[PDB]
RNA sequence: UAGUUGGUGGGGUAAAGGCCUACCAAGGCGACGAUCUGUAGCGGGUCUGAGAGGAUGAUCCGCCACACUGGGACUGAGACACGGCCCAGACUCCUACGGGAGGCAGCAGUGGGGAAUAUUGGACAAUGGGGGGAACCCUGAUCCAGCCAUGCCGCGUGUGUGA
RNA sequence: CAGAAUAAGCACCGGCUAACUCUGUGCCAGCAGCCGCGGUAAUACAGAGGGUGCGAGCGUUAAUCGGAUUUACUGGGCGUAAAGCGUGCGUAGGCGGCUUAUUAAGUCGGAUGUGAAAUCCCCGAGCUUAACUUGGGAAUUGCAUUCGAUACUGGUGAGCUAGAGUAUGGGAGAGGAUGGUAGAAUUCCAGGUGUAGCGGUGAAAUGCGUAGAGAUCUGGAGGAAUACCGAUGGCGAAGGCAGCCAUCUGGCCUAAUACUGACGCUGAGGUACGAAAGCAUGGGGAGCAAACAGGAUUAGAUACCCUGGUAGUCCAUGCCGUAAACGAUGUCUACUAGCCGUUGGGGCCUUUGAGGCUUUAGUGGCGCAGCUAACGCGAUAAGUAGACCGCCUGGGGAGUACGGUC
RNA sequence: CACGGUGUGGCCGAUGACUGGGGUGAAGUCGUAACAAGGUAGCCGUAGGGGAACCUGCGGCUGGAUC
C-alpha cells in the first residue's frame, strides 16, 4: 500500500470471537440440567461420555461434559458451568464444576482433589 | 514520467557500482551537484565535473573502488515527493552507528548529520550512504 | 436547512448573540462526510509493549450531567434546588370513607437479580463545614472500629545433636 | 510467667516443561492447552510409594496486551501459495523538468508563558524491615506568542528546452465502416449415359435405391466461408481482424529544420468499448448442430459411436456486460554484461548489386550480474529506484442470504 | 408547551402452520465424475437435458499425454 492510500484508508482490524459465548464474560454460570444422557466420542476415540444439556441464565441452552467417574446429577438438578472443551465432543464447549451447587464431588478420589471438588479424607 | 531526479542520480551512483564502472554520467542540477559534493568530501567518490554544451548541463562522478568492493555499498533515498522526512536537531537519524553519513539538507546548506548535529539544527534528510 | 443564513427597527438578559419579534434579502452546511443512525460521560491517569502502538477510564484528583418519569417557575448573591414548591404520569401507604401521606443513584439495612462484594457500630477527641459575641449546638463529611486470604508486604508453625 | 507447648496444605511428574516406578482396569472406566493416550506388562486413566514446584496458600475458569512482521508508520505482500479491475478515456485528488529573484506557509533554531496536585523515575527522610507515608528534583515528548535562518517543498514574477505537443516530405499494415464482385466446394432441382447396389462402423444396424439410387456428364437455384500465399509474420487499448476492387475513416513508423514552452504522469467516483452463448422485433437458412427421434454398445446407456434433426450459427436494429476476457505479470519514467534470429524504417561502406557494418521502433531464442521457497525471471525483469491506482489477510459456509442499483 | 387521542405511513425486535438450502457425525443404498491420455484430455463462461455424480452444443485456456 502506498502512503496516500493508508492516507484515504487506513489499516482494518478484525475483531476476534469469544470461544465461550453463553458464559457471556462471566468466569462462570447457573444453570439448571435440562437432559442428562451419555454419547460416543468423534474417530479414533471411542467410548460413552457424560454429558448434560443446560439452559443457562444468559438465555442460552448448551452442553456441558461432566468429569470424573460417577456422578449424581439427573433433570432439573443446579449446576455451575466453566468454560473449556472436550476436543473429541463435537459441539461441548464447556464443563460442569464438580461440588458446587447440586453436582457432587467424585467419590473415592484422593488426587488432584481440588479438581472434582473432594474434600480431605479423615 | 519521472518525478525525482535525486533518487534517479542515487540508483544511477548504485547500479554504475553493482556493474564496476569506472564514471557515471547523468543531467546535473545544482541540487545533484551539491550531493555530489558533500560525498566527495566524505570520500566515498573521487572526482566531481560538470560540463555544459549549451543550455544543457552534465555531471560527471568519477567512481571508487577499494580492495574487490566498491565503496560505496550502500545508498538509500530516504524523503521522496510521496513521503517528506524532516527531522529536528535532536532526531537526527545516525547511520550504522556512526560508520556512514545521513545527508541533510538545512537552512545552513546541505552537510552530514554530523555537521549538522554540530551546528544544532535540523533539516530535511535526503539520503543514508555507507 | 426556512428562524433556516445575514441585515435593520424594537424587545429581552448580569452580559455578546435569532436569545425573541416585525420586515428586507436568499442565503447557510456538505466527499476535509453534512443529514440520519449505532455506541459512549471526558481528562490527569491504569495495564501491556523494546518502541511505535493496543486495551482501559474502579478506588485518588479536576470538569460535566442526573436525583421515581416528564413540563415549569418562586425565593435568593448564588438553584431551575438529592433529603424545597407547582403541574402531569405510573406506583406505594394510612383511614372512622370525613380526609391525608411518599420518593435510599446519602450512611447502615431489606427483598430481588447475580458467579460475586461487608455492620440496621462509636465519637465529634483530630482536620474541615453551618450557626452564634461567647458559652456552646449540629455534622453517616471525617476520624475510627466490625466482617472478608480480595491484593501487597512482613513473621511464625522451633534449634542443635542423633546410624 | 508457663511450656515445644497453639499453628501445612495445594498442583504436577509423555513432549512442549523440573520431577518415575509398582499395582488395578483392558478403545471399558477415564485423561486431554496442542500433538495425542486407553484395544494384557499403560512412566499419559485410578490408587500407592518416591520425587518436583510453590507455600498460608495452591490450582481452574474468565478478561487485556504480548509473543503475532498474523492490518506490516516503525515493519508484509499480489507469475504458480490469498491477492493486478477485461481494456481504455477521464473528474476530484496525489505527485511532478531546468535557471533565477522574492516571500516565508511547510521545515529548522532561540526566548517567553503555560503544560494543577497526585501518579511514573532519581536522591534522601520516617515507619524494628518491607509494604506504606513523605521532602526536593527530574519528567510532563504538548500548546501558544514572539524573534530569527532560507538549503529543500509550497506561493508569486521572469527566463529555458532534454518531457509533452504542432506544421511540412516519405513508408508498412487481416485497423474500422459501407457497397460491389471472383473462383473452389457442399446441398437441392432438371436432363443425358448407365444398372444393382449405396451409405455407415471395431463389427453392425437404423437409412437411401428397380415410380432407377450411388457413379458419371451438362445446366440451374441458394446460403455460408475465403485453399495455395501464410510466417516465432502483420495491425489493433483490449475484445479481435485474412479472396479481390472502389468510397469514407482512425492510429503507428521514419528524416530534417521550423514552432509552443512543463501544456506532464496516474486516477477514487464516472463513462466508452467489450469473445461466445443468450434475449426482443423482422428477414434468411447451404453445411454444421444443443434439444429430440431411431439404430448400436452395455449388467444398466440416461453418454461416448451411427442415421436423422429443431433452436442457434448468417443479416438489420437494439439489449445483455460475462470468459483459464491469461503473459494467471496495472500504468508511466530512468539505469544495469553479452550472443544469435526476424518485421517496418534511417544512415554508412563496398563496388554494380548483391552483400557487410551500425541506429531506431516492434517481435523471438539463449545467457553474466542481480532476484526468487523453488520452479524460474533476466533491457519485452519477476533486477536497481521513483509517482499514482487496484487488490490480499487460514480452509469451508460463500460471490451465497438480506437490502439496494441495473 | 408537556402529557394524551385519532388517521395513515416508515424502521427495529420477538414469534409463526409450513417450506429451502448449509455444516457436522456415521458409512447404510445407486453408480464411478476427477487424479495416468483415469480409459470420451481437463477446466472457464454460457445454453439445453438428465435419479445422481454429470452429458451435449458454441467460444476460450494449457494449469494437456503421445507424436
Ligand atoms: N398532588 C400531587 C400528586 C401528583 C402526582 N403526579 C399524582 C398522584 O400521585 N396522584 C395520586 C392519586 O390521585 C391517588 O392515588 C392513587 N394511587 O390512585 C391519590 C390517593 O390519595 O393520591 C394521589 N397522590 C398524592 N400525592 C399527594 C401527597 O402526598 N400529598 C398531597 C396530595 O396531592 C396527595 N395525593
Ligand atoms: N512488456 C512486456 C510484454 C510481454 C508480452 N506481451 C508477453 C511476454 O513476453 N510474457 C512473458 C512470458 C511469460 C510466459 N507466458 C510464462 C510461460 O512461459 N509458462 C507459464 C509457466 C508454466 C510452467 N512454470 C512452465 C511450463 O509448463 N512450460 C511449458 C513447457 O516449457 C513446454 O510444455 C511442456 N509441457 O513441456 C512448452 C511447450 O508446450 O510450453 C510451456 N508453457 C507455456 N509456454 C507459453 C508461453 O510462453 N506463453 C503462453 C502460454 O501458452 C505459456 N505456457
Amino acid at each position: 500500500a502506498t502512503t496516500n492510500q493508508l492516507i484515504r484508508k487506513g489499516r482494518t482490524t478484525l475483531v476476534e470471537k469469544s470461544k465461550v459465548p453463553a458464559l457471556k464474560a462471566c468466569p462462570q454460570r447457573r444453570g439448571v440440567c435440562t437432559r442428562v444422557y451419555t454419547t460416543t466420542p468423534k474417530k479414533p476415540n471411542s467410548a460413552m461420555r457424560k454429558v448434560c444439556r443446560v439452559r443457562l441464565t444468559s438465555g442460552f441452552e448448551v452442553s456441558s461434559y461432566i468429569g470424573g467417574e460417577g456422578h449424581n446429577l439427573q433433570e432439573h438438578s443446579v449446576v455451575l458451568i466453566r468454560g473449556g472443551r472436550v476436543k473429541d465432543l463435537p459441539g461441548v464447549r464447556y464443563h460442569t464444576v464438580r461440588g458446587s451447587l447440586d453436582c457432587a464431588g467424585v467419590k473415592d478420589r484422593n488426587q488432584s482433589r481440588s479438581k472434582y471438588g473432594a474434600k480431605r479424607p479423615k | 514520467s519521472m518525478q525525482d531526479t535525486v533518487a534517479d542520480m542515487l540508483t544511477r551512483v548504485r547500479n554504475a557500482q553493482m556493474a564496476k564502472k569506472q564514471t557515471v554520467s547523468m543531467p546535473s542540477s545544482k541540487l545533484k551537484v551539491a550531493i555530489a559534493n558533500v560525498l566527495q568530501q566524505e570520500g566515498y567518490i573521487s572526482n566531481v565535473e560538470v560540463a555544459q554544451e549549451e543550455t544543457k548541463s552534465t555531471l560527471t562522478i568519477t567512481l571508487k573502488y577499494f580492495e574487490g568492493k566498491p565503496v560505496i555499498e550502500m545508498v538509500k533515498r530516504v524523503s521522496r515527493p510521496g513521503l517528506r522526512q524532516y527531522r529536528g536537531k535532536d532526531k537526527l537519524p545516525s547511520v550504522k552507528q556512526g560508520l556512514g553519513i545521513a545527508i541533510v539538507s538545512t537552512s545552513k546548506g546541505i552537510m552530514t548529520d554530523r555537521a549538522a548535529r554540530a551546528a544544532g539544527i535540523g533539516g530535511e534528510v535526503i539520503a543514508f550512504v555507507s
